[PDB]
């Protein structure tokens, strides 16, 4: 019942804040601060009200809430919104990132504000539709709805600094990658559609009604195929992946654009949601190529970012190897390593989100990126370095942080299945701490390398300490105790690898 | 060795590709309306000696 | 007595002779001549079909070929009238600036 | 055989267009007016759309030994007339800076709705042929109506002699068909073959010329190389005209003849088809990744949505949906492609004399003509196939079709197609919202705004509402 408003709410909001805007250049923030603080506000009363903790493991589907409004009957296409713990946990987060973004973007006075908090908002609306979408049609349509704000926003308000050439060169790389991808994916669907269709004789584009297809080994393959190259380009896994370091490196300066839609939750849950129950078997066949695709993504990840002379490049790389120890997650039928999944994806949003706020903040100040061009700066400055040393510390992994939790659940349940590519995940863990030292090193520690970082910095503003102290206070409860988001998401999970596991 | 992002480069191998592709096959609009004829024709010989053989 | 594949032959050799005095001649004037001769070669082989048949839908149809024939012949030499008139030459590779 | 009167009421948009064309004719031989021979032109154009609704109370049934009104019919005349009436809409502000005799333009225009109409009922090979020669030479005169102007006259040139010899091609396919069966009608077209020879050697030929013909006309691969050229030198709202009515229409009597031929499922006709359709696909993308006029770039767009049409086409026989594909992605084509050529005819209207450029120049359009600029890049993303747009909507169609028909070569086609569209559509989009160094006011301008605005809002809401649409694709069946 409040799904299709958890939705709509960012939509209707980002209208708002674009017609608004003859009221003023101050008006559209505030606007979209009651919107995202509405459509968390719902997405907490929905974790208060849905009993996940008393939840026990029914099997697929198993929905907490769920909503149906037919779209396009002659396919059988519904608006099919449905909500459990884990689509639940990711719409939390995205309702959390949204606010940070909205908070994040408050000084910007200009001319065409109001169109960039719809975009904004179309994007976060976007994402919340990813994770809430039970239809395939409408999933697909949610995912690549999420990409031409996306694309707007990095084409025409992105990296001032750099040329409009560079920018548009981006911003139509992620597209391109985005797009093609899912039009790979759609063609998987209309595959397993037209397969569901001519096995039983019901047009259906419902998750629910394609779990059970009889399917022959080999076109199952193919379809597993065409929706692990769309959540692949989307993960990112390697070599689909450049998309990610030049469209944070493109993206606009403000470091909302980064948080709104740059950063991966999608794809990890589209991979637990739809490519492990549709095709189980197929998905049991590919786990050692994406557990080795896995381990090269950690690997290549960390030696990415290690050789990166941009501070946000060396963030995307970061992120490609967390994603990579997702993805090792994912393909292993534990549920130990789903959980430590869910709880890494989380903690790697409030980390990355940290990092990259706060690389935004030491852009305003100094009007750079190039690591070389800086350093010696934790006498400069007031807050900025020592809150980024403690999200270096989290993103390396350390106890005390969500991270930590998370990727040694991980590594615990892929132990138990595969021993190798846990000992070569735990050295790219070695690698980890070698990249955030070496970021740690060249930015904040030593002499000042040039003349903007000689002279003292201003300090950073009240608003922008309270939301990355939030994020300080949310990663260190994360990793003290992760028990509430362990037990939202155990139903969902315990469902997800039964179902993996009682098919193969 | 790394740093250049290799993989990045190979991915990125199908537009190079493409552009080439595109240049190679814009010098048939060379705009002689002799040649645009003459490719009607050769694709009449195509198709009619393809609906032949098939 | 007189065979359809005997007329089809000689309707398809006046309609690739006149295809190659349409592409071997760089004069406009030549080049509507042997378009003139492909549709009156495919006229020709519409009424050797509809000879063959004893129907008069080739006859029918020759005569929508010849008042097509008609209306070509005279939007092609109006065509020709104003490139020698702007141009003072009927050389059709001249006119070939928009390229690419 | 004898015509009834039911049969007039079923060839109502035909009898109005033409007395739309003799009435324009004498109000021409009164008195030279512009404005109310357009006006009368576009009464008679909408006095033929709205009497479809008489043609739909009538029936669907065969008027002549060579005309079939179905529902088919019905949706292709709208198609056409509509396009016919937005061709009229953006050419009355074109033609308002042209300094000769702007009333023939209408009459042309009549003239290709009434071959339009033609091809939408044609049931025989007879009105395949005149429905054709009936768009092309009043197209023959539109693409060089500022004959004055180099390219209009070297594009009316070049059209005029490449469609003549595609009409002698077509002419003499259809001779050796006639040939081989005996019999001129769509349905008996390899009837008499039997016993699994249904390729007899002389049909295939008569077809494989009859395919040269019509591919010429739809801008088909390697019939191909006249479109950018044409597309550019023509008049905007020509090329406009050019673009949607004359691409539909053909492609209408084409699905026709494919549906009703039994020789339409011969399988070297399907291969040969399916050949011309990934090549079409592939080279009008690729031709377009660099093209810096917005003319030719819509031209090889026009090569790329005919090469997935031809694909959708080529699973007739296979699916019984894809007459509905068809129709969905032809009514999306169609509003996408009049939203893009008017924003050029407005932006090229009125002419600007011939010997001046008629350069487009849509770098930073959104700063001097916003709503303009918003409906361009609307058609572009539409074009794109992205979601929230009816191009998508058809673009999902044709890989329905060719996933339900496992057309697998042509569904990659269409993937690697759609990826490169991508990429110059969205160069086109962002040039709009760029910024420029350098660089109306009556209500017929306004009104071809308004055209592009209720197309861009139709694109919009079919792409995130389609059912509507498809609830009337799926009345337009024809007669089985
Ligand atoms: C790992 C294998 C298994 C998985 C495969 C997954 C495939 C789908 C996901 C990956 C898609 C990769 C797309 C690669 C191109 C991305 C866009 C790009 O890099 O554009 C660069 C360039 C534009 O930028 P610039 O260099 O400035 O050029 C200006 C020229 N005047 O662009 C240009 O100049 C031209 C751009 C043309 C359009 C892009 C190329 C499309 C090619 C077909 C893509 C479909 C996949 C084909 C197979 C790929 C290899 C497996
Ligand atoms: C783009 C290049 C083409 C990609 C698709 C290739 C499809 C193909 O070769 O399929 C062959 C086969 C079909 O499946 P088949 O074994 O016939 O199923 C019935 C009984 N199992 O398929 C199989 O047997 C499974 C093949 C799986 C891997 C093919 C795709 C690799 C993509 C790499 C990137
Ligand atoms: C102990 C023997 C038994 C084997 C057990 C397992 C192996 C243990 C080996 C431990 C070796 C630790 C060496 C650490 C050196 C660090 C100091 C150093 O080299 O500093 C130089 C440089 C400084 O970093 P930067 O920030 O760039 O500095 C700015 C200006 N210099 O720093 C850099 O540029 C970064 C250097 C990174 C070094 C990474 C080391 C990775 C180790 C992987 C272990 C793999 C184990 C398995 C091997 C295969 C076994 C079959
Ligand atoms: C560059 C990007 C674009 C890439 C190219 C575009 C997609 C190419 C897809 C190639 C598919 C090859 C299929 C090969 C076998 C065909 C013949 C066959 O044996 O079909 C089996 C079956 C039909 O027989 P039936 O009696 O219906 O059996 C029911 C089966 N359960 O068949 C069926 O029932 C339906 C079979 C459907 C197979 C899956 C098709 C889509 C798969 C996802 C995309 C391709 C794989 C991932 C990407 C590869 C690398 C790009
Ligand atoms: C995805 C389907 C189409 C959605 C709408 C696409 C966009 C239509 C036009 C909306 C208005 C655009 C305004 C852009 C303003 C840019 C300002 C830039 C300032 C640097
Ligand atoms: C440059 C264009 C490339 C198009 C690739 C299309 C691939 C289709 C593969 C189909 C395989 C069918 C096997 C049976």
């Amino acid at each position: 019942m409040l799904l299709p408003w958890l939705i709509l709410i960012p939509f209707i909001g980002g209208f708002l804040c674009w017609q608004t805007e003859r009221f003023g250049v101050k008006v559209p923030r505030w606007i979209a601060l009651i919107t995202m603080g509405l459509t968390l506000a719902l997405s907490l009363q929905l974790w208060l009200q849905g009993g996940y903790s008393l939840t026990q493991s029914a099997g697929i589907p198993q929905w907490q809430s769920e909503f149906d409004m037919p779209w396009i009957p002659r396919f059988g296409i519904s608006i099919h919104l449905a909500i459990d713990g884990l689509s639940l946990l990711m719409v939390v987060l995205t309702g959390l990132l949204g606010v940070l973004a909205v908070l994040c973007s408050w000084k910007e006075i200009e001319k065409y504000q109001g169109f960039f908090h719809l975009n904004l908002m179309w994007i976060l609306g976007g994402v919340i539709g990813v994770f809430l979408a039970i239809d395939m049609f409408l999933f697909f349509f949610f995912w690549e709805m999420m990409l031409v704000p996306m694309y707007f926003l990095i084409a025409l308000w992105g990296h001032k600094a750099s040329d409009g050439k560079t920018r548009i060169t981006a911003a139509t790389k992620f597209f391109i990658y985005t797009q093609a991808s899912g039009l790979v994916m759609l063609i998987a669907i209309l595959a397993l559609v037209f397969v569901h269709y001519n096995a039983t004789g019901v047009w259906t584009f419902n998750y629910e009604e394609l779990l059970n297809t009889p399917m022959s080994s080999g076109v199952e393959y193919l379809l597993m195929l065409g929706f692990f190259i769309a959540f692949a380009v989307k993960m990112p896994v390697v070599p689909l992946h450049g998309w990610l370091p030049d469209a944070h490196s493109q993206a606009p300066t403000a470091g909302s654009v980064d948080l709104a839609g740059i950063l991966l939750k999608t794809a990890a849950y589209g991979l637990l949601r739809f490519s492990l129950p549709l095709f189980p078997n197929a998905s049991a066949e590919f786990a050692p190529i994406a557990m080795w695709l896995g381990v090269i993504g950690i690997f290549y990840g960390a030696w990415m970012a290690f050789a990166q002379t941009d501070i946000k490049r060396l963030i995307a790389y970061t992120s490609v190897s967390h994603m990579g120890f997702v993805l090792i997650a994912i393909y292993t039928g534990s549920q130990l390593a789903y959980q430590g999944a869910v709880i890494q994806m989380i903690a790697h949003g409030l980390s990355a989100a940290g990092l990259f706020i706060l690389c935004g903040q030491l852009y305003e100040r100094i009007h750079t990126r190039d690591m070389r061009m800086m350093g010696g700066l934790w006498s400069k400055m007031k807050w900025l370095p020592a809150l980024s040393l403690f999200f270096a510390v989290a993103t390396l992994g350390m106890p005390g942080t969500g991270n930590f939790v998370g990727e040694f659940m991980i590594l615990f349940g892929s132990f138990q299945v595969v021993p190798v590519i846990t000992v070569i995940s735990t050295f790219g863990l070695v690698f980890a701490s070698v990249y955030s030292l070496a970021m740690l090193h060249r930015a904040y520690f030593g002499k000042a390398k040039s003349q903007i970082a000689s002279q003292e910095l201003p300090g950073m503003s009240l608003r922008e300490l309270f939301m990355i102290l939030l994020l300080v206070v949310l990663l260190v409860l994360l990793g003290f105790y992760p028990q509430p988001i362990l037990d939202t998401s155990h139903s969902a999970i315990g469902n997800i690898q039964q179902w993996f596991v009682n098919s193969v | 060795l790394l740093k250049r992002d290799p993989l990045n480069s190979m991915m990125n191998i199908p537009a190079v590709l493409s552009r080439f592709a595109g240049k190679g096959l814009l010098l048939s609009e060379n705009g002689y309306l002799r040649w645009y004829v003459a490719s009607m024709s050769i694709g009449a010989v195509v198709v009619l000696a393809l609906l032949m053989v098939l | 007595m007189i065979p359809l594949q005997h007329g089809l032959i000689l309707a398809a050799i006046l309609f690739v002779l006149g295809l190659t005095g349409l592409v071997i001649r760089r004069n406009l004037l030549f080049m509507l001549i042997g378009l003139e001769i492909m549709i009156n070669a495919s006229a020709l082989a519409f009424v050797v079909a509809g000879s063959y048949w004893g129907q008069t839908d080739g006859q029918v149809m020759y005569i929508l070929a010849i008042s097509l024939a008609a209306a070509e012949a005279s939007i092609g030499l109006a065509l020709l009238l104003q490139l020698h008139r702007r141009r003072q030459n009927l050389n059709i590779d001249s006119v070939s600036e928009m390229r690419g | 055989m004898t015509i009834t009167p039911q049969n007039l009421i079923a060839l109502l948009p035909l009898l109005i267009v033409g007395l739309t064309v003799v009435v324009v004719m004498l109000s021409i031989a009164w008195r030279r007016n512009h404005f109310l021979n357009a006006t009368l032109s576009v009464i008679g154009l909408n006095a033929a759309l709205v009497s479809l609704w008489f043609v739909g109370q009538a029936g669907a049934m065969d008027v002549t030994p060579l005309m079939r009104v179905d529902g088919f019919a019905m949706l292709y005349t709208g198609l056409v007339l509509l396009a016919s009436l937005a061709t009229c809409t953006f050419a009355y502000p074109w033609l308002e800076g042209y300094n000769d005799n702007k009333d023939e333009f209408y009459l042309l225009v009549l003239i290709a709705a009434l071959g339009g109409i033609l091809l939408a009922n044609a049931n025989h090979l007879a009105s395949l042929f005149l429905g054709i020669e009936l768009i092309s030479l009043p197209l023959f005169g539109l693409v060089g109506y500022a004959f004055r102007q180099k390219r209009s006259l070297e594009a009316s040139i070049k059209y005029t002699i490449l469609s003549a010899a595609a009409s002698s091609f077509l002419l003499f396919g259809m001779a050796l068909v006639y040939a081989q069966s005996g019999d001129l009608s769509f349905v008996a077209l390899g009837k008499n073959l039997g016993d699994g020879m249904l390729n007899e050697p002389l049909l295939l030929a008569g077809f494989g010329l009859m395919i040269v013909g019509l591919g010429f006309k739809l801008s088909l691969v390697p019939f191909h190389l006249w479109t950018p050229d044409v597309y550019q030198g023509a008049p905007a709202p020509v090329s406009t005209f050019l673009a949607t009515a004359s691409k539909i229409a053909i492609f209408g009597v084409v699905m026709r003849l494919f549906l009703y031929a039994p020789v339409g499922d011969s399988e070297a006709i399907r291969v040969v088809l399916a050949i011309i359709a990934f090549a079409s696909i592939i080279f009008g993308n690729l031709m377009a990744l660099s093209q810096t006029n917005i003319k030719r770039l819509l031209g090889y767009s026009s090569i790329s949505h005919l090469g997935y049409l031809l694909v959708a086409l080529i699973a007739l026989q296979t699916g019984e949906m894809s007459m509905e594909a068809v129709g969905v992605y032809l009514a999306g084509y169609l509003f996408s492609s009049l939203g893009a050529f008017g924003v050029v005819s407005l932006m090229s209207s009125p002419y600007r004399g011939p010997d001046a450029d008629s350069l487009f120049s849509y770098r930073g359009l959104f700063w001097h003509r916003p709503i303009l600029a918003a409906v361009m890049t609307v058609m572009m993303l539409s074009l794109a196939g992205i979601p929230m747009t009816l191009g998508f909507i058809g673009k999902f169609y044709v890989l329905a079709v060719g996933v339900q028909a496992h057309l697998w070569w042509l569904v990659g086609a269409v993937v690697v197609g759609s990826a490169i569209g991508l990429y110059y559509y969205l160069r086109v989009a962002v040039s709009l919202y760029l910024h420029a160094p350098e660089q109306p006011s009556n209500w017929q301008y306004s009104a071809g705004g308004i055209v592009v605005l209720i197309s861009a809002l139709l694109v919009l809401v079919l792409g995130v509402w389609p059912q509507p649409l498809i609830s009337i694709v799926r009345l337009a069946m024809p007669l089985m």
